[PDB]
């Protein structure tokens, strides 16, 4: 197995409220190394939040997090986690798991990060709606047809999206989320084809909005 | 007591080819005690060089760092596509470890004039019964960045009902895509029958006109 890092359980909270995520290491044994939790918020670099020991003896916390955040690990299931209470606006922000290369306290690979959305804003946590974007005449030029999904109202972010289970990256276009009038997100995706293709082959956009567990496989027809 | 890592400049552009130089500077001297790493929206963090000059396995060796105290320097001898990117620096030497707030690289496009690819999406039939329709233009792959979309139903302009995106610049071509949706109520919707998209681009000599006809 190769080295993977893959953090879950970002999402959607209310100020003063809490929230667990966790890390699911692969790929290498996980108890021999120190694990780090950094972050990013909006406006700001990457910022070190919390390390922990590869036997768990020690783990030391970033002053603006200490008392609200506790670090721990399971070697056995080879899972890091990062247990937050008291959350605050500034909390915000994506949360990497990060394996310290030989203690040095620098991390040589970093799962792509959860995200964290503290509001207390009035849009509340809904998965989206994914409508097709059919290929037709109106959608074809040169030989290539164009044809998408687009993932309508929901909240809060992220939405990622892959086409054939991942094996469908030339042509793609995903696009950044917009922000609606009601509060809620709105994002396409789209992938350009060979107009003969379209008789013969599948299309089907893979759409994930983890902070609701939405998961939507939409095969996209002519 | 905590170092402060600076970058300069916060961001610019390079061309394909070119030597990039980008530095990094410490609040205090911390000898050689500085990485590297490249960000790209929604991927991993990726260790590029550590203790300022060992090149992290499998980085091509166009990569290369320099520095000492409380100067350092990350030097690409021959930017690639793959290389726009955000680099941060770090320091590991004390305290809270620190890192930059990020350069990002970005295309100073030489590129021809492309003009968009323009295609409309009516609603779904699903999304219709919904109550909703949403109509959807798509530009796509131009240059320069610069488009103009405008929304007619039957001849008469649309305002505030619509909304657009831009994608990432693409680093092998130059190019973006746009899409814009227009929504309606579908009540509204089944109102008229002309939905047209229409754009304006350095590449076309006039503004060019997408359309479809409602239910046809
Ligand atoms: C911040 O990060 C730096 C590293 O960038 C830390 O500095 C290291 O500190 C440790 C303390 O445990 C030093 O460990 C000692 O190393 C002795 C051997 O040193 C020699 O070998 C090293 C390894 O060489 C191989 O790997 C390098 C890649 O790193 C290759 O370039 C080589 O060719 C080899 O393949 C060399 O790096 C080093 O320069 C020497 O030549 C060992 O015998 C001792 O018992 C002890 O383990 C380590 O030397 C320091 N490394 C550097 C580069 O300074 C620092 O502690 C970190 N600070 C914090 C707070 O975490
Ligand atoms: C996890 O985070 C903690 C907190 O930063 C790190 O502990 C720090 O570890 C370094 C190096 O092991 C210590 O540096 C040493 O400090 C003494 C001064 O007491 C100095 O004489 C030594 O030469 C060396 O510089 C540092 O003191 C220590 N900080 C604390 C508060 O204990 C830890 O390294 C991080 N990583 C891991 C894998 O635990």
């Amino acid at each position: 197995g190769e080295v993977q890092l893959v953090e879950s359980g970002g999402g959607l909270v209310q100020p003063g409220g809490s929230l667990r995520l966790s890390c699911a290491a692969s790929g290498f044994t996980f108890s021999s190394y120190s694990m780090t939790w950094v972050r990013q918020a909006p406006g700001k670099g990457l910022e070190w939040v919390s390390n922990i020991s590869s036997s768990s003896n020690t783990a030391f916390y970033a002053d603006s997090v200490k008392g609200r955040f506790t670090i721990s690990r399971d070697n056995v299931k080879n899972s890091l986690y990062l247990q937050m209470h008291s959350l605050r606006d500034e909390d915000t922000a994506v949360y990497f798991c990060a394996r310290d290369r030989n203690g040095y306290n620098f991390f040589d690979y970093w799962g792509q990060g959860t995200l964290v959305t503290v509001s207390s804003g009035t849009a509340s946590t809904k998965g989206p709606s994914v409508f097709p974007l059919a290929p037709s005449s109106k959608s074809t030029s040169g030989g290539t047809a164009a044809l998408g999904c687009l993932v309508k109202d929901y909240f809060p972010e992220p939405v990622t999206v892959s086409w054939n289970s991942g094996a469908l990256t030339s042509g793609v276009h995903t696009f950044p989320a917009v922000l609606q009038s009601s509060g809620l997100y709105s994002l396409s995706s789209v992938v350009t084809v060979p107009s003969s293709s379209l008789g013969t082959q599948t299309y089907i956009c893979n759409v994930n909005h983890k902070p609701s567990n939405t998961k939507v496989d939409k095969k996209v027809e002519p | 007591g905590d170092i402060e890592m600076t970058q300069s400049p916060s961001s610019l552009s390079a061309s394909i080819g070119d030597r990039l130089t980008i530095t990094c500077r410490a609040s205090q001297a911390i000898r050689e005690s500085v990485q590297w790493y490249q960000q790209k929206p929604g991927k991993a963090p990726k260790l590029l060089m550590f203790s300022t000059s060992i090149l992290e396995s499998g980085v091509p060796s166009r990569f290369s760092g320099s520095g000492f105290g409380t100067h350092f320097t990350l030097t690409i001898s021959s930017l690639q596509p793959e290389d726009f990117a955000t680099y941060s620096c770090q320091q590991n030497y004390s305290g809270p470890f620190t890192f930059g707030p990020g350069t990002k690289v970005e295309m100073r496009a030489a590129a021809t004039v492309a003009a968009p690819s323009v295609f409309i999406f009516p609603p779904s039939d699903e999304q219709l019964k919904s109550g909703t329709a949403s109509v959807v233009c798509l530009l796509n792959n131009f240059y320069p960045r610069e488009a103009k979309v405008q929304w007619k139903v039957d001849n008469a302009l649309q305002s505030g009902n619509s909304q657009e995106s831009v994608t990432e610049q693409d680093s092998k071509d130059s190019t973006y895509s746009l899409s814009s949706t227009l929504t309606l109520s579908k009540a509204d919707y089944e109102k008229h029958k002309v939905y047209a998209c229409e754009v304006t681009h350095q590449g076309l000599s006039s503004p060019v006109t997408k359309s479809f006809n409602r239910g046809e």
